[PDB]
RNA sequence: ACCAUGAUAAGGAUUAUAAAUUGAAAGUGUUAAUAUCAUAAUCAAAAUUUAUUAUUUAUAUUAAAUAUGUAUGUGUAGAUAAAAUAAGA
């Protein structure tokens, strides 16, 4: 699982999802002068990116033995 | 993006390739046959935009 | 429009001139003959400070760390025969102890002859080192690390004169001159490094001498290079079952060169893919090489049973090398710290399975496809190969009909248009109107143009045929 | 990432005008970190909907 | 066109050439088939106490045209210059008038006569099965039914390729196949007439039945061997590629001369005014209306006056 | 769609049971014995209080 | 002149040219 | 550009010997009239955009009038869920 770890105090470890769509041609626009626009129209259309974090998952301790969310977080 | 005097001769001539329905239905999308026109209008805005929370 | 070939790449750059391949040639032998000239110029250096010290210090006997000094000096550079009377006076005067006899075996595997040996003779392969470093006295240096190992264990029955039974071959320096032969054992030739795990460990099993972690991960290096995989994956099993808190990287390092060795590709990225999963031990760059060495050997590896019928099929292993070097860099392992005969090629793979986003927005323009088939136009013959020249499982009687309403659904509009004159007597069944019973687009339009045509055929046809029999 | 580098080569060799995208949900370690980002009371002035 | 040797590789004109015919493709494209869309049905042409003409018009993108001979008496039909893109409305009209189809007369070897030649006689002989047909064709084409396969290369015609004509096969005037003694659909066609080039008006004739006599007439100059077809009692003229409306036939093509085509326009002035000559391409004409204002013949009369001893008239842009 | 379905799911089943495999051997030389990480100990020994 | 829906769709033979031809880079731009 | 296109109307026949099924419905032939501008040497109608006392059909505005006598269409349209004054000479 790639991402930063933080072992200081002050830093609290998510483990969260990432969702996005990566998408090529193939079959017309796979390559010509059209290729050029026509990949960066698909990346831009492209450009969203799930974050996805569990609400339990952040009901963990913290590095000052205080829990990071609790019921009024 | 042509006329409808272009569309007959790219059907005529075979270069596109669409399938043809009887002239008083609604095709085969279910979304279409619901509501009509304004109703596949709206499922694309949901797909576009209205399915993404954004931030 | 004639369509274009999906399955056809997209014609990009991977390769090098004519003059860059000769300028890293060339820069590669200067860098050799760097390594042989400052070998060279420090073996002159420790022979003369041999023959100042034995004519100007002709009877005036020299301290017994100077001797030793200039001992362990002579083994380094590959000069055993200059060192082997200054450990024989050394011995009969009894200044040597139980660190110096271990200095000076381990002195004897030599640890400048294979650093020249390494740069520029061996092509910078680890495994090369120890095949050629056999060939410059590889029996006689064995002989005198096997008669020092005697005078050692000869001088620690002395330095050990309760546990008087069991000494001198419980003790730490017993293992460590063996540790110590054994280093020196694998320099040399094939007969010796297979005596290493049979006659050397049975040896050390029979005086009783307990080993150490650096004694089992020399006998795996022993079994490496006999190509015997069987055995050296056993005596790390044994080491994961037992003693497993100090197993070192120089374990793993005798297994990736092992399977490189007896040609077992698949083995070794196991190897290489246990090791970036635990990440301890650390991964030295001796790891990264011996590891992208094997992908190396596996990509050049021709196969024979499609005997290359459209090209190599081995050379897509090299589109892990960007996948490598990417774990090296959250590894810790620097690029830099490989040798200049594997970056070289290294980079031979980068060039050719490797591209950004800046460049994949780019790299399908039209100039740059059409210069690709001039550029094969013109010169072709100097980048060329060829111009070289319901559940089934519980199922079995089926269910056949369950009065599954297809009246509910709605599908009525299936009608199918078939051509006219099917069993007509007039109409004949082969001909090329057979052709459009494969049209799919103007399906409804062909075939009542086609019947209309054919209705109108049989009408003038036989209103044709009740006027010329009514006239005569 | 081997599987990830076999999984993007699967459209090299696509049937007859078909083509393909991809979808990766993976996890990824997320740091909050509480001094860049820190838990602050509130201001004497708070803010209002002129801002 | 011809075969690409090693001189014909390293011309630049021969690249410059094919840029700008057909712009940045090279490639000519071919003649292809007809559809079953925007084609037409078979009219009956004429209609006489004898015979009787029926005809199509455009059944090639050749721009070709298709006639049928239909007796009344014998009930034999007789197609002249068999070449329509659906040989499948012609099988069904013989089909239903109660017609025996026995030969095909052939004028010239053209791609725009023999193009589905085969497969005229095999729609039309597997109708006859629930005597085969007949060609009669003159053995001057003998080189262009050689060169048959190429111009199907160059004009797109890719099916029609690998097809061995049926006029090639060893007919009664070439020596018989020894077959072992341990299947002469295709191994001998005993009805195949061979047209002489000695044409005159006594016996050069086929008797069609019930008194009409087709008198073939061999007029070179557009094709080595030229045969036209003359009915002297029904005024009719079947020309073929000679002499259309307002133009004559090519001589740009190989075997074909421009001295010859000019004799060819000169052995039809003894026949009448009225006699419609129907042509292989485009709309029919009479003889009388190409003696006045045809410009081809125009000339060919005025350079004989003049004292041109080997008067050359022909076409270089028209019909193959 | 339905052919190309056949022809991607049996090249991922034998591409994707070689992968899992080769780390199925890497987990049951990890399961029989190893060092821990020093980094990987520091980890666990990093919050100030804990539970 | 074309392919059918029916056929099934396969590839029909691959093409090696980017391993064939080893190009070197060559840019107009310095 | 004077080709031989194609549209209109009209008459014919075959099958139901079952009360089951959501559902007893589908295929094949002849005559009259009308009509036929593609192997040739060009160009901006409404290719085509915009505006002024003026030409229409539509758009809505839009009224008086009991002294007598008085004012009937063809069509245009939307989805489609009643039926016997004419002679099978
Ligand atoms: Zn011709
Ligand atoms: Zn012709």
């Amino acid at each position: 699982r790639i991402g930063p770890i933080g072992l200081e105090p002050h830093q609290f470890n998510v483990p969260a999802e990432l969702g996005f769509v990566e998408q090529y041609d193939n079959l017309q626009y796979k390559r010509y002068d059209w290729q050029g626009w026509y990949q960066r129209m698909l990346d831009v259309h492209n450009r969203n990116v799930s974050l996805r974090c569990r609400i339990c998952d952040l009901q963990r301790l913290d590095g000052n033995g205080v829990q990071f969310v609790d019921m009024q977080t | 993006n042509v006329s409808y005097w272009t569309m007959n001769k790219m059907v005529r001539g075979g270069n596109l390739l669409v399938h043809r329905v009887h002239y008083t239905g609604w095709g085969t999308d279910s979304h279409l046959k619901k509501g009509g026109w304004e109703h596949r209008w709206n499922k694309v805005l949901q797909r576009n935009v209205l399915q993404y929370s954004r931030i | 429009r004639k369509p274009q070939n999906q399955w056809e790449g997209v014609y990009y750059y991977s390769g090098i001139t004519k003059r860059q391949r000769h300028l890293i040639l060339l820069h590669r032998k200067r860098e050799r003959e760097a390594h042989m000239r400052s070998f060279n110029i420090s073996r002159a250096s420790v022979l003369q400070r041999l023959e100042q010290l034995s004519g100007d210090r002709k009877q005036e006997s020299l301290p017994p760390h100077v001797r030793l000094d200039l001992a362990v000096r002579l083994a380094q550079h590959g000069l055993y025969q200059q060192a082997t009377p200054i450990v024989d006076e050394l011995h009969h005067q009894k200044a040597l102890h139980a660190g110096h006899y271990a200095l000076l075996i381990n002195a004897l595997a030599c640890p400048r002859l294979g650093q020249r040996i390494l740069h520029c003779d061996a092509q910078c392969d680890p495994a090369l080192t120890y095949k050629l470093l056999g060939d410059e006295n590889g029996e006689e240096r064995a002989q005198e690390a096997y008669r020092w190992f005697d005078l050692a264990l000869t001088s620690l029955a002395v330095d050990c004169g309760h546990f008087v039974p069991y000494l001198p071959q419980g003790t730490a320096a017993a293992s460590h001159i063996t540790n110590a032969l054994m280093r020196t054992l694998l320099t040399c030739g094939y007969t010796h490094v297979a005596a290493i795990p049979d006659s050397v460990y049975d040896r050390m099993g029979s005086m009783g001498i307990s080993p150490t972690i650096s004694t089992y991960e020399l006998v795996m290096l022993a079994l490496s290079l006999q190509g015997n995989m069987v055995e050296a994956e056993s005596i790390l099993s044994f080491l994961r079952s037992h003693h497993s808190e100090h197993i070192t990287v120089e374990s793993f390092n005798a297994l990736l060169l092992g399977h490189r060795e007896a040609r077992q590709f698949d083995c070794c990225d196991a190897i290489w893919q246990e090791l970036v999963d635990r990440r301890w031990p650390r991964a030295s760059p001796l790891t990264a090489e011996l590891y992208l060495r094997s992908i190396m050997d596996h990509a050049n590896t021709p196969t024979s049973e499609p005997l290359q019928s459209f090209a190599n099929i081995n050379v897509v292993e090299k589109k892990k090398v960007p996948l490598v070097l990417a774990q090296m860099d959250e590894l810790g392992v620097p690029r830099t710290h490989l040798s200049r005969v594997l970056m070289d090629e290294v980079e031979d793979s980068l060039r050719k399975f490797q591209t950004y986003r800046s460049r994949f927005y780019e790299w399908g323009r039209a100039v740059k496809q059409f210069d690709f088939i001039e550029f094969r136009r013109r010169n072709g013959w100097l980048y060329d190969l060829h111009l070289m020249k319901g559940d089934i499982y519980y199922d079995d009687t089926r269910g056949l009909h369950d009065r599954s309403p297809t009246w509910m659904n709605e599908v009525p509009e299936t009608r199918y248009d078939r051509l006219y004159g099917v069993n007509h007597p007039d109409i004949a069944k082969i001909g090329i109107r057979r052709h459009l019973n494969v049209e799919y687009v103007n399906r409804k339009e062909v075939v009542e143009r086609d019947a209309a045509l054919m209705k109108k055929t049989l009408s003038s046809g036989r209103r044709l045929r009740h006027r010329v029999e009514s006239s005569r | 990432t081997e599987f990830e580098k076999r999984m993007y080569d699967i459209r090299h060799w696509l049937h007859r005008q078909t083509s393909c995208e991809f979808h990766t949900i993976y996890r990824r370690n997320v740091i909050h970190d509480s001094a860049v980002f820190p838990t602050e009371h509130d201001p004497a002035t708070p803010t209002t909907h002129e801002h | 066109s011809y075969t690409p040797n090693l001189t014909s590789l390293t011309n630049q004109v021969n690249r410059s050439e094919r840029l700008r015919k057909w712009g940045s493709a090279g490639v000519p494209p071919g003649v292809p088939r007809i559809p079953r869309l925007e084609a037409k049905g078979i009219a009956i042409l004429h209609e006489s106490p004898k015979v009787i003409l029926a005809g199509r018009s455009r059944c090639n993108n050749f721009d070709s045209n298709q006639y049928m001979l239909i007796n009344k008496a014998t009930k034999r039909c007789l197609l002249v210059d068999a070449s329509d893109d659906w040989p499948d409305d012609w099988a069904a009209f013989i089909g239903a008038s109660d017609l025996t189809l026995t030969h095909v007369f052939l004028t010239h070897c053209h791609i725009d006569n023999i193009i589905n030649l085969n497969a005229f006689l095999t729609i039309c002989g597997s109708r006859q099965k629930q005597d085969e047909i007949g060609v009669m064709w003159c053995p001057a084409e003998e080189c262009w039914v050689q060169n048959f396969k190429r111009s199907c290369e160059r004009y797109g015609r890719f099916e029609e390729m690998h097809q061995v004509l049926p006029m090639m096969c060893r007919s009664l005037y070439t020596p018989q196949h020894l077959v072992d003694p341990v299947r002469n659909a295709r191994h001998l066609r005993r009805n195949d007439v061979l047209l002489s080039a000695a044409t005159n008006r006594a016996t050069s004739f086929i008797d069609f039945g019930n008194g009409v006599l087709l008198y073939y007439i061999f007029s070179p100059g557009h094709s080595p061997g030229h045969m036209m077809l003359h009915i002297p009692t029904e005024r009719i003229l079947f020309s073929g590629d000679l002499l259309f409306f307002n133009k004559v036939g090519r001589v740009d093509l190989p075997w074909a001369t421009g001295v010859r085509l000019a004799e060819s326009l000169r052995l039809l002035e003894a026949l009448p005014d009225n006699t419609v000559v129907v042509p292989g391409h485009g709309r029919m004409t009479t003889l009388g209306r190409e003696r006045r204002e045809n410009k081809a013949l125009q000339q060919c009369y005025q350079r004989q006056e003049i004292g041109k001893q080997e008067v050359s008239v022909g076409f270089n842009e028209g019909y193959l | 769609v339905m052919k190309l379905a056949e022809d991607v799911c049996m090249f991922l089943k034998d591409v994707g049971r070689q992968i899992v495999e080769e780390k199925l051997v890497a987990v049951r030389r990890l399961l029989q014995g190893g060092a821990v990480d020093p980094e990987l100990l520091a980890a666990f020994n990093c919050a100030r209080a804990g539970p | 002149y074309h392919w059918h829906y029916n056929l099934p769709q396969g590839m029909e033979r691959p093409h090696s040219v980017n391993r064939t031809f080893a190009a070197p880079f060559q840019s107009n731009h310095s």
